[PDB]
RNA sequence: CUUUAAUGUUUGAUGUUCUAACGUUGACCCGUAAUCCGGGUUGCGGACAGUGUCUGGUGGGUAGUUUGACUGGGGCGGUCU
RNA sequence: AAUUCCUUGUCGGGUAAGUUCCGACCUGCACGAAUGGCGUAAUGAUGGCCAGGCUGUCUCCACCCGAGACUCAGUGAAAUU
RNA sequence: GCUCGCCGGAAGACCAAGGGUUCCUGUCCAACGUUAAUCGGGGCAGGGUGAGUCGACCCCUAAGGCGAGGCCGAAAGGCGUAGUCGAUGGGAAACAGGUUAAUAUUCCUGUACUUGGUGUUACUGCGAAGGGGGGACGGAGAAGGCUAUGUUGGCCGGGCGACGGUUGUCCCGGUUUAAGCGUGUAGGCUGGUUUUCCAGGCAAAUCCGGAAAAUCAAGGCUGAGGCGUGAUGACGAGGCACUACGGUGCUGAAGCAACAAAUGCCCUGCUUCCAGGAAAAGCCUCUAAGCAUCAGGUAACAUCAAAUCGUACCCCAAACCGACACAGGUGGUCAGGUAGAGAAUACCAAGGCGCUUGAGAGAACUCGGGUGAAGGAACUAGGCAAAAUGGUGCCGUAACUUCGGGAGAAGGCACGCUGAUAUGUAGGUGAGGUCCCUCGCGGAUGGAGCUGAAAUCAGUCGAAGAUACCAGCUGGCUGCAACUGUUUAUUAAAAACACAGCACUGUGCAAACACGAAAGUGGACGUAUACGGUGUGACGCCUGCCCGGUGCCGGAAGGUUAAUU
RNA sequence: AGGACCGAACCGACUAAUGUUGAAAAAUUAGCGGAUGACUUGUGGCUGGGGGUGAAAGGCCAAUCAAACCGGGAGAUAGCU
């Protein structure tokens, strides 16, 4: 039984890190969202 | 030479396939090749814009001479060799400076045979000369459009242009489509007909045969859904429409030419 | 006034020729170490093609919607002043 | 008849007995020639029918081997009201 | 601790992804563990990951991403040139033994190798953002030579057996050794050498390509394995002394041969087929601009440097994805013995486990199995389930057929063990010895030793000899679809979709068509024997009448007809 | 030679029984189909919602599809409970 969830730590920094939501501009705002909000984590590379 | 395989096997009853004995079987040669990939279909945009386009083997691209371009320095054919991109075979020629290329194989070219470019050659198949200079009547392949831009019409195994008439600076052709055409004379055209006449008489012979040449399969309009296309829909089998494209234009005797820059050197249509 | 020819104005249409607008996904040189782009020499088309405004036709390719009530359950039949 | 309502049409074969099956008749409610017509060797986890072997499917059930169910010690839910 | 049972192409061992202290030691049992707990992957404290050679980093590129200028677009932005990123691919180098509670190709011992920097000496023309070579490439098949490994014999150490026999043709154990260096073997590819010239490689070339002569015929490249060395070493049965009964230290015999043998290596080889099978750098070579007592290049010796980050542990799972200590899912590697065609199957080796609730009893009923008198589908929507056949060799085999098939059609006979032919046969492999030799990992001859099916004859045991596991049920008529294939992830696998084949129709290339306000891109680096759309669906015999209706194609004499004036 | 034949790994999913507050939000057990190819598989990449992809089932697009999920217009409207 195969899931959806499969890890690569690869794939998740290329589709959702840091320097991925500031090469466009809708990406930028993500983060002016979660800056507002008060986020102690605003992307998933750790 | 058409040779029918024996039907040892489903697959293999009705397959008929045409082989040359004459073609080169080692490997092509090295400085002419390059790399190109498949695309399936796709542009630019990432979508599908032809389809049924998609896998098949791999190959290379070789770089053949549709110029004819070196004028004067006679040239050896050497060997008939087996090319992926296009139905004819070619030839790979070496000239007498020492420079090799790889030309279309004419009919009845064979290795140690002599072709010659330019004005001041002779009227034999393989032989690249303007238009002012191959009397009328003659038959000639790889033909220009505009001086200097490479041959552009019959092309394929076994076709041909025929010389019809001369009339200043055009000359007015017959291609294969049997449309009269005139083309500036100042345009190169190589003579005689294109080899591999025999291609058409080939059977695939199964399914698995057409995608080792990347065609996907065709499914019919009439059996999807009115939502994919105007031919979808029906509780058994009906159709009761006027048959039409997949974007819902006339599929049947419905014109869709419209050029008008270019119809000044069209004499007279297919029909 | 009718039927009519002639000198002369208004031009409407039909071809032919020309090159200077315009096109070139023909060849060559330069920026330049570059099959994009730009500039120049040349050949070929040429007031055609094409584009903007207005306009007649076609247009389920796409969109918004309509498709009545009574009724010994609803439809069919009948009815509505 | 993957099509035939009446219809389990009528005749023959197979069964002691056959609304299903095989072969024919033509009266085709409402077959028919690339929304293909009629055949067709091989192929099919394809629909229908008949035989040989085989048997607890059955006449009609009987005994046996293990896991629960039952009693004892520890832990300890649920729908519903 | 002694017994019992289970897996053993895995339920053993090692990598990668993913996780992150779960690793080791001391200590505790509140909560966690489907029960108790002195135990734990639980709580608290301390300890543990050592690199010139492994990986990353680094040089180079594929698909693709971004993109100075640039083209386009109400704005945001889209595409793209020069460039620059991007492995899942190409590029230099290390092996054996020992050690810790926890790391080791990283530490220690022995023996090695690679790439640069500087210095000395000796010869000499060096030089690229350019030319040429190479890197560099498919599927299938077959044979030969080897190795890993295994069996047996010899050798060494030990034993003389709880119950009949066991000084022998008896029993148990061991018989191991690497990278590196020299040799250039089975075999594979290929004609070498010297002069003259040229419209070619964007200029140049002594390099590549081409052309014309003369001379010699063997030159060169690649290559498993074996042998010598590494190694008078390390390892090793076992014995000996204590013990803080965990273990420490010393010594240490033999360490050979034959036969069988891979899916691994020679092999990126060879043969053959059509569907015709990546790029760039590292590397070799050639010259241009420039320098020419210089800088540079080649060689011998000395010496320096190789930084930074990962390294514990989980090994197809109690640590990864499934809410769980969940009968699920997870890419690659290794591959012992007997029987066997086999990586199937049965029993075992190395190794690892008995699945975190137990003790009784021996009711109905439910689940998974074993056997059954006479009958044999009478059951039922339906032979659903279950029962049955099942291997090798030989004999034999119908209609029909597209001549391949049908066909493993159907059906039948033999099968164990012992003896002889033959104190072990045909065959395989092969040491001495003899001769020759361009002398070597050579050639011929020779046959010791080792291994060894299959058959015939005779005898013999049982109810049964393909004795267990494993392992087709068969035949006759008929509808549908030619066939292999695809499909409703999770109630439909089919007669539905596809298919090779056929026909109509559009398209002359800045092609028709499609994604796009556009620039552009696919079609296609293709050119009517090509591409798109539509219907039918192998093959055989064929495809008849209708243009009134709807649709489409061609023509423009006449009527009506928009903006415009 | 073969979209060839029998059959493990590997890919699937035709029948039956169990399970159905399951060991499992699609499995287990016994048989079953393909198994050199229109095959199967690792890593990376590309196509975005009136859109993609589809050997075509209205199938699939993160347990969600005759129009995904999140936030907003928004306290939509509700002659109805
Ligand atoms: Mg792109
Ligand atoms: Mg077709
Ligand atoms: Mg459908
Ligand atoms: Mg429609
Ligand atoms: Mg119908
Ligand atoms: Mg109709
Ligand atoms: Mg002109
Ligand atoms: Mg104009
Ligand atoms: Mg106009
Ligand atoms: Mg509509
Ligand atoms: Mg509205
Ligand atoms: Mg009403
Ligand atoms: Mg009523
Ligand atoms: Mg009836
Ligand atoms: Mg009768
Ligand atoms: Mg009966
Ligand atoms: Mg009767
Ligand atoms: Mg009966
Ligand atoms: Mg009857
Ligand atoms: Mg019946
Ligand atoms: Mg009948
Ligand atoms: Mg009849
Ligand atoms: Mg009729
Ligand atoms: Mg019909
Ligand atoms: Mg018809
Ligand atoms: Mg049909
Ligand atoms: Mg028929
Ligand atoms: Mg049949
Ligand atoms: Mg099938
Ligand atoms: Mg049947
Ligand atoms: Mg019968
Ligand atoms: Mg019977
Ligand atoms: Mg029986
Ligand atoms: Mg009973
Ligand atoms: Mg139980
Ligand atoms: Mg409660
Ligand atoms: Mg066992
Ligand atoms: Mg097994
Ligand atoms: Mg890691
Ligand atoms: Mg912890
Ligand atoms: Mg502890
Ligand atoms: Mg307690
Ligand atoms: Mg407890
Ligand atoms: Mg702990
Ligand atoms: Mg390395
Ligand atoms: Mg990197
Ligand atoms: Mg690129
Ligand atoms: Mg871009
Ligand atoms: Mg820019
Ligand atoms: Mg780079
Ligand atoms: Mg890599
Ligand atoms: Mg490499
Ligand atoms: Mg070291
Ligand atoms: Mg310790
Ligand atoms: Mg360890
Ligand atoms: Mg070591
Ligand atoms: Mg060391
Ligand atoms: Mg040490
Ligand atoms: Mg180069
Ligand atoms: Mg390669
Ligand atoms: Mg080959
Ligand atoms: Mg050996
Ligand atoms: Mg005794
Ligand atoms: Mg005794
Ligand atoms: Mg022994
Ligand atoms: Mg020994
Ligand atoms: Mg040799
Ligand atoms: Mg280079
Ligand atoms: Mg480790
Ligand atoms: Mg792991
Ligand atoms: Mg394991
Ligand atoms: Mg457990
Ligand atoms: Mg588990
Ligand atoms: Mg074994
Ligand atoms: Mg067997
Ligand atoms: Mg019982
Ligand atoms: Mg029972
Ligand atoms: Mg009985
Ligand atoms: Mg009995
Ligand atoms: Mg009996
Ligand atoms: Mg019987
Ligand atoms: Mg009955
Ligand atoms: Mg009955
Ligand atoms: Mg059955
Ligand atoms: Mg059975
Ligand atoms: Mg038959
Ligand atoms: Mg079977
Ligand atoms: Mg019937
Ligand atoms: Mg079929
Ligand atoms: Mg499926
Ligand atoms: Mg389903
Ligand atoms: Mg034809
Ligand atoms: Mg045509
Ligand atoms: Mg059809
Ligand atoms: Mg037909
Ligand atoms: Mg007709
Ligand atoms: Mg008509
Ligand atoms: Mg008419
Ligand atoms: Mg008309
Ligand atoms: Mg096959
Ligand atoms: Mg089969
Ligand atoms: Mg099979
Ligand atoms: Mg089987
Ligand atoms: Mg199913
Ligand atoms: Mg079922
Ligand atoms: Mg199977
Ligand atoms: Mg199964
Ligand atoms: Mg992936
Ligand atoms: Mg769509
Ligand atoms: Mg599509
Ligand atoms: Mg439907
Ligand atoms: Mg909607
Ligand atoms: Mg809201
Ligand atoms: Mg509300
Ligand atoms: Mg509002």
């Amino acid at each position: 039984m195969k899931r959806t969830f499969q890890p690569s730590v690869l794939k998740r920094n290329r589709s959702h890190g840091f320097r991925a939501r500031m090469a466009t501009k809708n990406g930028r705002q993500v983060l002016a969202r979660r800056r507002a909000k008060g986020r102690a984590r605003l992307t998933v590379s750790k | 030479a058409v040779v029918k395989c024996k039907p040892t096997s489903p697959g293999r009853r009705h397959v008929v396939k045409v082989v040359n004995p004459e073609l080169h079987k080692g490997k092509p040669f090295a400085p002419l090749l390059e790399k190109n990939s498949k695309s399936g279909g796709r542009n630019n945009n990432g979508r599908i814009t032809t389809r049924h386009i998609g896998g098949g083997h791999k190959q290379a691209y070789r770089i053949v001479d549709f110029k004819r371009n070196k004028d004067g320095i006679p040239a050896v054919v050497e060997r008939l060799e087996y090319d992926p991109n296009r139905s004819a075979n070619i030839a790979l020629v070496l000239y007498k400076d020492g420079e090799r290329r790889y030309i279309l194989a004419p009919k009845g070219l064979k290795a140690g045979d002599q072709i010659q470019s330019g004005v001041d050659a002779a009227i034999k198949p393989g032989n690249t000369l303007p238009m002012r200079n191959i009397p009328v009547g003659s038959t000639v392949h790889n033909v220009e459009m505009k001086p200097g831009k490479g041959g552009q019409l019959a092309r394929s195994a076994g076709t041909y242009v025929q010389i019809v008439a001369r009339d200043g600076a055009y000359v007015t052709l017959r291609l294969r489509s049997g449309e009269m055409r005139k083309v500036e004379a100042d345009c190169r055209a190589t003579l005689g007909e294109v080899g591999n006449a025999e291609h058409m008489l080939r059977v695939l012979g199964k399914a698995g045969a057409a995608r080792w040449r990347g065609v996907r399969p065709t499914v019919r309009g009439t059996a999807m859904n009115p939502v994919d296309h105007p031919h979808g829909g029906g509780e058994g089998r009906n159709f009761g429409k006027h048959p039409v494209t997949p974007w819902g234009v006339q599929t049947k005797g419905k014109k869709t030419r419209s050029n008008k820059r270019t119809d000044k050197f069209i004499v007279r249509r297919r029909s």
